[PDB]
């Protein structure tokens, strides 16, 4: 006899599945945020 | 379970409200959306080349209508009437009698291309496999009247398409 | 000689016009993941080329214009004056060198708003004219800006001299000892063009917005050529005013290979920004010059008023 | 050098434009402007082919109407098409537009637009499918790359 | 007089383009169609936003000059000077913003 074949999950089901939010971290602090930009003012002067 | 979508209050240090100034007066957050459209336009497109390359399909696609036969040429098709029934639009209309050899074989098979909703009722209801819905979707025409079928062009349709039309029928029956 | 020289500058103005066009929707088109034109001629090359054709054949609108001479005018102004900008710029010497070149340019880009106000008021339509008039009212806003943020910046210059500004940024790019100046400035000349996001004229918040009203419009075609030679013109004005390029007297091409280059990125920002943000309020967009651009640039004008007395830096007066 | 040849040549230019730079105004009625808007999205791109996304009635060449033109809507339907600039082109999108579709019998539905408007390409289907709208779109190409404007000009 | 020639070839070409912007499509001879003072109601806030830019404008011809001020012998006083337009303009801004000038909400 023919056993039955229908579409199913595979044996152990499908691997994890990625849902919750992921925005990363990027970029520096406040502090040196400006102190870069106050910087490159004060070379920019001199 | 529920969960709260906005409900955090913000810290009021002086390194968080900082950084939320920095963000205010450079723009960072603004600059982080420059950078996704950017990836973007490195990434490559995902259009096709139509009409040289083809959106995929598959078997049980619904396209324009086609009439069958047998392998021996004869129609399928013995008016019994259940796709005109069962059609929600009634965009099929049929006249029947007895052929000169007494089969018994439509005289009308009429499809209003304009009608139909192209659900594949029809297909379903045919007990015989006579009516079905083929791979074709490019047939729009210049004129209302070329989309009002009867079974000429039916029938056309059919030995037009029946290579593929078998092959897809061949591929699905087995779901039916 | 010198009509040779106004030629060689007008008609390539044009060809960048029409080919910035095509630029425009393959750079938008690839940040949205598509082509954009890719089949009337190889690369897109032949799509400006198609809808040029194609407007200047198509039949005029309707309804009739309430002012035949304003509904001419309008038009010949816009693209009269958009044309007129280019003259004093200097890609390395410019077509007409004035002493007065920067202060030539704000007063001119300031007759830009009539073509606006006219064809508003050529529309003869209600809704029309006050949509014009929410545009005319963005563009000056935005005008306040241009001219301190600009004054502030000539007062590392020394001179309203074009020419002037190259010799200032001979050692290192004016956007360093000025990028908060830079920033601001960049975003209004965004919002002068009437680009995204601030682009109200082409926007959902305007009583003619509506796809079914209708209102005396036209020539598309020439409406559009003069927006997009601003579009350029100003992005070459903030290439010069920030992004100074290095002028050899013996290899002047290689000031204007580098100059290009500079020009044509900012302009791809444009492009870049368009397709990034969503499209500000009317009243959003007026808090942010008024209420942030404005207090902050009369502080910044101070600041540089002040600066190179304190620092023994004032610029030389020739 | 005819005019016969020189009418033939500028023809050809002309019709060249005109089909290359198509400027749709979409009258997304119901669920066929949702197919409509699967082609102007990334996969079949009609932008590619010169065929603007969103383009104001004031500008468009060609009006398509995709979905259900009811009753009340007819007259809206009509002003629109009268404001068009010429040349002027309809395709009629789905069986709604087509015919009047699963709703022809219907006490307030128009049965098909071709009572309202005079339409150039009927596109099957319920709704067509991105590409079969395409192919529709090119087929109006072709029919635009066939007129003889100048050719019965010059033979007045 | 070369200026002169530029302007006048810049404003000649932009007719040329609008005469034949409105001749050329009269080629095609298309069909007949046959088928078509007071306030506005003007908002006052439109108004004052116009009045506004004017009296700032005028403020910003009076600092166009700064750049060759700052050339002079006594720039003790024409710092102070400079300053104290910069600050009235401030003082104008300043004033607008507290009494709601600058509101679009009716
Ligand atoms: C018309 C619609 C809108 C377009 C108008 C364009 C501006 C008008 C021309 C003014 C140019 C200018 O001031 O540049 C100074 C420029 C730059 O000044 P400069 O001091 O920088 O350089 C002059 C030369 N040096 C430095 C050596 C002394 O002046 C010149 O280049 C010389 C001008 C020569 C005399 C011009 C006479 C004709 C003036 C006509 C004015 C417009 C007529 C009205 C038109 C209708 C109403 C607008
Ligand atoms: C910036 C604007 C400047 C002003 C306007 C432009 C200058 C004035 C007009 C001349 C420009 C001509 C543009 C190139 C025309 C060629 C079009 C083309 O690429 O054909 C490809 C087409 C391609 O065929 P297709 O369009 O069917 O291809 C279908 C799409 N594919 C292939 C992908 C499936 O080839 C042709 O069939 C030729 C069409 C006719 C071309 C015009 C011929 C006459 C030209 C001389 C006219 C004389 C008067 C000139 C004044
Ligand atoms: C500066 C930049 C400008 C941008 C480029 C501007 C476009 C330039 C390239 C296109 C120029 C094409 C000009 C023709 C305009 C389109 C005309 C048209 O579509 O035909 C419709 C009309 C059709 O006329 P019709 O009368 O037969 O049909 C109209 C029917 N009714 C009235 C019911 C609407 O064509 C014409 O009227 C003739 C126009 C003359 C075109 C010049 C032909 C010269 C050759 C003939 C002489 C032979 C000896 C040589
Ligand atoms: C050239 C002449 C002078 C130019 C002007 C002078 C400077 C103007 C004033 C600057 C103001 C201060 C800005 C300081 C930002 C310094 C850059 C920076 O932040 O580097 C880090 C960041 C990427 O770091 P990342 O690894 O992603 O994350 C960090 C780890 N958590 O880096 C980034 O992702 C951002 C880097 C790109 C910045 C883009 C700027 C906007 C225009 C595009
Ligand atoms: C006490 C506070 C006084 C502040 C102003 C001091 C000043 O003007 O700086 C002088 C300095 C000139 O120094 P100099 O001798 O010319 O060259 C060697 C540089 N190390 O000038 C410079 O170094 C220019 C760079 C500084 C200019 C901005 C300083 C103020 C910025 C606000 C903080
Ligand atoms: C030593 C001392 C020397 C003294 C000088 C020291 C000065 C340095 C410290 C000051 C830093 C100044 C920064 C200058 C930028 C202006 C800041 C600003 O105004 O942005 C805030 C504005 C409003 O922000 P919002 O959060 O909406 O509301 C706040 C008000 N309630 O929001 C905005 O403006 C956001 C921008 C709106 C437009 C968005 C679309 C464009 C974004 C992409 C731009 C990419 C960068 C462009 C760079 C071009 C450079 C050529
Ligand atoms: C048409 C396309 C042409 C491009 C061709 C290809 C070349 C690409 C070069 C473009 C470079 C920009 C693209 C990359 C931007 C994305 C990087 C990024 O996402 O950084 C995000 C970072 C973090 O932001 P956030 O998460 O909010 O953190 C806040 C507290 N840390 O945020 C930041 O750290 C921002 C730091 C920079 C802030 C600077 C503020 C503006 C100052 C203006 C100076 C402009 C100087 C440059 C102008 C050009 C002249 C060279
Ligand atoms: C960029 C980093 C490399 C620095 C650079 O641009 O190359 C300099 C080169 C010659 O340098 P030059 O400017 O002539 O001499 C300086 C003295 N004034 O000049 C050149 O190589 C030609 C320019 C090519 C490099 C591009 C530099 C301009 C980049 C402007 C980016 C605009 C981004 C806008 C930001 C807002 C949008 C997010
Ligand atoms: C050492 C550290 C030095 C820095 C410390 C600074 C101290 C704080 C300065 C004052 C901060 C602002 C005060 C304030 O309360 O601002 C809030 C308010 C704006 O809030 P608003 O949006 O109008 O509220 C409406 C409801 N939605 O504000 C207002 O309503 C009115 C504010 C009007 C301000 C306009 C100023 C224009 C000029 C910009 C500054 C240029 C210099 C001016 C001259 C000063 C010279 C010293
Ligand atoms: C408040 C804080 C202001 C501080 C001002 C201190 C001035 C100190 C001074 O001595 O003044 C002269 C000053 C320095 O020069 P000095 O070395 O003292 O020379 C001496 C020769 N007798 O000279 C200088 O070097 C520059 C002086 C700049 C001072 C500008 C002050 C702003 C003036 C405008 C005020 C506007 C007020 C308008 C308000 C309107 C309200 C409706
Ligand atoms: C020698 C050169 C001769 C001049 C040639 C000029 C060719 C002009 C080609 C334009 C190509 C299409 O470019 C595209 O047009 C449409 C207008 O329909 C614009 O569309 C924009 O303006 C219209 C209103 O005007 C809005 O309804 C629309 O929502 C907005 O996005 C796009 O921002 C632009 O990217
Ligand atoms: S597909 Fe549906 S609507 Fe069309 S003929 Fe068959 S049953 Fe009728
Ligand atoms: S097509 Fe099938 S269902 Fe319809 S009348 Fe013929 S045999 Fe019956
Ligand atoms: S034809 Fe079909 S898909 Fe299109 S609007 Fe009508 S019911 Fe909806």
């Amino acid at each position: 006899a023919s056993k039955v074949k229908q579409d199913m999950p595979p044996v152990g089901g499908y691997g994890p599945i990625d849902y919750k939010r992921n925005l990363p971290r990027r970029g520096l602090s406040g502090y040196s945020m400006f102190a870069v930009g106050i910087g490159a003012l004060l070379f920019g002067y001199w | 379970t529920y969960k709260y979508v906005n409900l955090r209050e913000p810290s009021m240090d002086m390194k968080s409200v900082t950084d939320r100034a920095a963000q205010t007066l450079l723009w960072t957050e603004l600059i982080r959306g420059l950078g996704m459209t950017l990836s973007y336009l490195f990434r490559e497109p995902a259009t096709i080349n139509y009409p040289f390359e083809k959106g995929p399909l598959s078997p049980r696609f619904r396209g324009e209508h086609a009439l069958r036969r047998y392998p021996s040429g004869e129609e399928r098709c013995i008016a019994c009437k259940l796709c005109e029934a069962v059609c929600p639009a009634q965009a099929i209309t049929i006249e029947a009698e007895p052929r000169a050899d007494g089969s018994r074989r439509t005289t009308r098979y009429d499809i209003d291309m304009t009608k139909c909703i192209y659900c594949g009722f029809c297909q379903e209801a045919c007990p015989v496999d006579a009516i079905v819905e083929g791979p074709n979707f490019e047939f729009s025409t210049e004129t209302h009247e070329e989309l009002l079928y009867n079974k000429e062009k039916l029938l056309n349709n059919g030995d037009k398409w029946e290579a593929e039309i078998a092959a897809n029928i061949q591929a699905d029956y087995l779901y039916r | 000689m010198f009509m040779i020289n106004i030629l060689m500058l007008i008609i390539p103005i044009l060809l960048a016009v029409a080919f910035l066009t095509l630029v425009e929707r393959k750079v938008l088109g690839y940040m949205q993941l598509r082509k954009g034109p890719n089949v009337v001629g190889p690369y897109g090359l032949l799509q400006p080329i198609a809808d040029a054709i194609k407007l200047f054949i198509k039949e005029p609108l309707r309804p009739a214009t309430s002012s035949a001479s304003m509904f001419i005018l309008a038009p010949i102004m816009a693209l009269g004056l958009a044309l007129t900008m280019w003259i004093p710029l200097p890609m390395p010497y410019p077509l007409i060198n004035m002493n007065l070149g920067v202060l030539f340019m704000l007063a001119m880009s300031s007759l830009a708003v009539y073509s606006i106000l006219w064809s508003g008021w050529a529309s003869n339509s209600k809704y029309a004219l006050i949509g014009a008039l929410r545009a005319v009212a963005q563009t000056i806003s935005y005008e306040v800006t241009l001219a301190i943020i600009l004054l502030s910046v000539l007062l590392m210059s020394g001179s309203f001299t074009l020419s002037t500004l190259i010799t200032t940024q001979e050692q290192m790019w004016l956007i360093l000892p000025a990028w908060p100046l830079a920033m601001m400035w960049f975003i209004s000349t965004l919002a002068e063009t009437n680009r995204a996001p601030f682009d109200l004229t082409e926007g959902e918040s305007e009583l003619v917005s509506g796809f079914n009203v209708e209102y005396a419009a036209g020539p598309f075609a020439l409406f559009f050529m003069a927006e997009y030679a601003n579009i350029i013109m100003m992005n070459i004005f903030t290439a010069i005013l920030f992004l100074g390029t290095s002028h050899n007297p013996h290899m002047p091409e290689l000031y204007t290979i580098n100059f290009t280059i500079k020009s044509l990125l900012l302009t791809m920002s444009f492009l870049w920004i368009r397709a990034s943000y969503p499209r500000f309020r009317y009243d959003q967009l007026m808090h942010l010059l008024w209420k942030n651009f404005l207090p902050l640039t009369l502080a910044l004008c101070m600041w540089h008023v002040s600066l190179p007395i304190l620092t023994s830096g004032i610029p030389p007066q020739t | 050098s005819r005019g016969e040849y020189v009418v033939a040549k500028l023809d050809d230019l002309i019709n060249w434009a005109r089909r290359s730079s198509l400027w749709p105004m979409t009258f997304g009625l119901a669920c066929c402007a949702v197919e409509m808007m699967h082609m102007a999205a990334p996969r079949y791109d009609m932008d590619r082919f010169g065929v603007v996304f969103r383009a104001s009635p004031r500008q468009s060449d060609v009006m398509i109407v995709a979905g259900t033109l009811t009753n009340k809507m007819a007259p809206a339907l009509r002003k629109v098409y009268d404001q068009m600039p010429e040349p002027r082109y309809v395709v009629s999108m789905g069986s709604c537009a087509n015919g009047g579709g699963y709703y022809h019998y219907s006490y307030s539905v128009v049965r098909g637009c071709d009572r309202i408007v005079p339409v150039d390409i009927y596109v099957p289907g319920c709704p067509p499918t991105a590409e079969a709208l395409l192919y529709g779109i090119l087929q109006l190409q072709k029919k635009i790359k066939r007129e003889k404007r100048l050719r019965i000009w010059y033979r007045r | 007089m070369n200026l002169m020639l530029a302007l006048l070839t810049n404003f000649t070409l932009a007719t040329l383009l609008v005469i034949i912007a409105f001749w050329l499509p009269q080629l095609n001879v298309y069909s007949e169609k046959t088928s078509p003072s007071a306030r506005l109601p003007f908002s006052m806030k439109f108004f004052l936003v116009a009045i506004t830019f004017l009296l700032f404008d005028l403020e910003i011809a009076l600092l166009l000059p700064l750049p060759w001020a700052s050339q002079t012998a006594n720039l003790n006083t024409m710092l102070t000077m400079a300053l104290f337009l910069i600050i009235l303009l401030a003082v104008s801004l300043a004033y607008e913003w507290t009494q709601k000038g600058l509101e679009w909400t009716e």
